[PDB]
């Protein structure tokens, strides 16, 4: 089982929709959540340290999921931090770029509480967790 | 006789005719209560027995302690088959 | 546009019993909710007409019943939810609208050739995409009222709006047993889904009113239909059975039992009468004509 | 013997029949109080005896002291059982 | 409605029959496994529908969600009752 | 064979029973046209054949040229027979 | 109120049962430890309800913190009542 | 074994108690629709067995294919049977 | 039998006939049924892929159906795919140059659910589905 007080970091653009993950992932079992409102936000935290996941949003203002996924795995200390990708529009070109940025997971917006707790389970068993 | 029992292990109903006769309608409405109607058998005459409708033998008239009651007199056999289907 | 497993592929009888099932769901096949469904999916689907101008197909799924959080667990979110309540009956239903068939509507209402597909960010319905949600909400309502009139009138009312289900509070426990209907519709190239969800302790007292598929009878025609299937039945036989008494006893003494044994019975004041082991009177026992006679006290009302 | 005595520690329920008949709702329907109902049963026929609605013997009709007793005649075996199936 | 209360209190059977046919008894000796029948009664026609043995109603076969079922067509009424009767 | 052929020249009325279930008075009472009744036996199971009330063998249901029919299938059998009865 | 105050002054025990069914003694003599016994009650339908042995009303299993509860449904009524008394 | 099949030859009721409680009479009268009832067995306790009143043996409850079931466990035993009888 | 989770490609100008043929296509067991207004929508669907079967109008805007058959045959990757034309005019020269394009049948409007069951079954049986 993957550990509980597992550090989870979710960013979006959207308020309404970060609540939403932080109460999806407590029904999951997973306490441990920060928002991020954009890429910025979500890097200054990560330099912070602690966090173990990162749930980010494709299309964001001053920085896209793309260009963060790129400098997380930039980073030595953070190249290994799984991140989950959430997107409205699943675009075979910007889901290529992000396999090939080393996006952990997709997921397309709606989506329902089974496939959240389906790609975490993929995620984590994948990572040995 | 297995199969012969089995058979006989049905419940069947017995049928005891009085006598027959034919009529007219008209003559049928024109009976009201009190009517009389003859019967073309004789009276003393053994009466038919039938079996679900089947006449198979012919009996006479008793009374059993409160009871009517038939007394087996003789069957048919293709003779009298064909002389009841003659007669 | 890749679906969730093209972006996989691509990325890449005894059984024991927990308490906690409620296990009080109706195995018998609801075939009036089915037809009520049918009447509703048919008065929207013109309601829908003469709203957005344009045609829709609406088509009615299969009536899944399943556990209120498995319901919820497989709805999308963000998600449009909507409270209703089904007068006279207790509890609130919930009327589900997806993203997509707002956004649909949205852009037919306003003019949209249909050839840009909005696609959820997970925002919330600004106040102008809420009044067409009321509209909807509205006209649903009005349809679902008026197919619920031929076997049960009910009066449909809304409660409040809320986006996520943890708000909804509909069932006392996760575990409760719901009636989820979903629906397809289809608008041009567009395809809408909405959900209607009952739970199913609102529509208990109503369980053999939904059971049978019934309708079409009448007050004269049927009065003299059941007068004259009162009539004929009053010919049948029935095997009446009078008990004189009873006896407690235990298995070790009936196999001691011989030829001249007797066992001591309480006299009884009166000798009830059975029907199929069901008692109808009480008489007293005599002898006419020969045989035990049954002398008639009363009836067993 | 053991397992016999076992069930045999369960109380049970005898019952006594008093007779059998067959009639129809219209005619249970013309009976009121004092009305005459006949029983298929002879008089003087032993009576039925049943446990939990299982008949197993037959008995006769006594009279103990100041109570109705039941006078044990004989039980049943699959030929009675057979017959009384048949009968 | 009192006595029709009543007599509600009592459960009763329903017999719904396929049909009717009549054969002699060498014939019904002839049949053995996979052996056909033929009845009397046309393909579609409704079925007999009987309360302890007494036809009441006729009705259609139906299969309900998994089980057999009869759609209630037409009660018996004197005139096809005297019919069948007859027949 | 003799006593045979004399119980041969019978008619006989053959019946076959659809399914047989248990119900209240006031269900039948709730039952209107159109109504629905459930029956104890499954879809495809062979039905009831009686005679003249006793049941001793059953069948299948076919459909000969435009007509109904029974497939003679197998006989009662008498540990089924006490079975049944039981029931 | 009186008298109901004067019976409320006394304790009774009250009795849910899971399930009612009919086995054979030798059926019981063949279970042994992890045998398993079906019951005549549907899964999941509420589960009677008696006081000093008296069905009075119907009842659904629930936990209750960490302890099994019964939840009242409806009362027994006449009629249910002589339905399973039939049974 | 004679008498066994004797005694083999009756039909017998089997009863499953939930569980045992005592509360007042007042208690009971305050008792509403969703009123709770704590019982005194321990949840997962197996369940007691009773052939017409009488404990025999213990079993767990289980689900069969849509229906309820117990599952044979113990036997009552007599140390204990005079232990209950105490309770 | 042919796979139920077959996709289909409904191509015509008119909506209510592609919604009319997507009916008869669900009666018949296939719920995976696209529609395209035109042969250059149809084109961009199936530059997609995952399609198995080609129902298309002949007269449609932009690009007829015959002009459609000779593109998707000139595709290695699309050569193969059988394509159904529905037609309004049977004339035997643009049936003869359809026969020449590689269409895998042919229906005339008006047709019945019979019909198009009918060539359906012939097409599955010559592609041995």
């Amino acid at each position: 089982m993957a550990d509980k007080e597992l550090k989870f970091l979710v960013v979006d653009k959207f308020s309404t929709m970060r609540r939403i993950v932080r109460n999806l992932l407590k029904e999951l079992g997973f306490n441990n959540v920060e928002e991020a409102e954009d890429g910025v936000d979500a890097l200054n935290k990560l330099q912070a340290g602690g966090f173990g996941f990162i749930i980010s949003d494709w299309n964001m203002p001053n920085m896209d999921g793309l260009e963060l996924l790129k400098t997380i795995r930039a980073d030595s200390a953070m190249s290994a931090l799984p991140v989950l990708m959430v997107t409205a529009e699943a675009k075979k070109e910007n889901i290529i770029a992000a396999a090939q940025a080393g996006a952990s997971g997709w997921v397309v917006k709606p989506f329902t509480a089974a496939t959240l707790e389906e790609k975490l389970n993929k995620i984590f068993e994948k990572l040995g967790m | 006789m297995q199969d012969i029992d089995l058979i006989m292990d049905i419940p069947v109903k017995l049928t005891v005719e009085l006598g027959r006769t034919r009529m007219t309608i008209k003559e049928l409405l024109r009976l009201t209560q009190g009517s009389v109607v003859a019967l073309d058998g004789l009276a003393g005459e053994p009466l038919d027995i039938l079996i679900n409708g089947y006449l198979i033998a012919q009996g006479e008239v008793v009374v059993v302690a409160d009871k009517y009651g038939v007394r087996i007199t003789d069957i048919i056999t293709p003779s009298e088959r064909m002389r009841r289907l003659s007669r | 546009i890749l679906s969730q497993a093209e972006i996989d592929a691509l990325l890449n009888d005894i059984r024991p019993y927990d308490p906690n099932t409620q296990r009080r769901v109706v195995r018998e096949r609801l075939q009036a909710l089915e037809i009520i469904n049918e009447r509703f999916a048919r008065q929207f689907r013109m309601g829908l007409f003469n709203l957005l101008r344009r045609s829709p197909d609406i088509t009615v799924g299969a009536i899944r019943i399943q556990p209120y959080h498995e319901f919820a667990r497989n709805l999308p979110v963000p998600t449009n939810l909507n409270l209703i309540h089904l007068k006279p009956l207790r509890g609130t239903g919930l009327v589900v609208f997806s993203p997509s068939l707002v956004f649909i509507a949205v852009d037919n209402l306003f003019g949209g050739d249909g050839r840009f597909p909005t696609k959820v960010e997970g925002r919330e319905f600004t106040h102008t995409e809420q009044r067409v949600i009321n509209r909807m909400l509205k006209l649903a309502l009005e349809g679902y009222s008026d197919a619920w009139k031929a076997i049960n009138p009910l009066e449909v009312e809304y409660v409040r709006s809320e986006m996520q289900v943890k708000f909804t509070n509909i069932t006392t426990s996760p575990n409760d047993i719901v009636v989820n209907t979903p629906f397809h519709v289809e608008i041009g190239n567009l395809t809408g889904e909405f959900n209607i969800c009952l739970p199913f302790s609102m529509i208990e007292p109503l369980r053999e009113l939904l059971v049978n598929p019934p309708l079409e009878n009448s007050r004269h025609e049927d009065q003299n239909w059941r007068d004259n299937l009162v009539r004929q039945v009053q010919h049948s036989e029935l095997e009446l059975v009078a008990n004189f008494a009873d006896i407690p006893l235990r298995l070790s003494q009936i196999l001691k039992l011989k030829p001249g044994d007797v066992l001591p019975i309480e006299k009884p004041d009166r000798i009830i009468a059975h029907v199929d082991g069901v008692p109808v009177l009480t008489s007293q026992y005599g002898t006419v004509n020969g045989q035990y006679a049954l002398r008639v006290e009363h009836l067993i009302n």
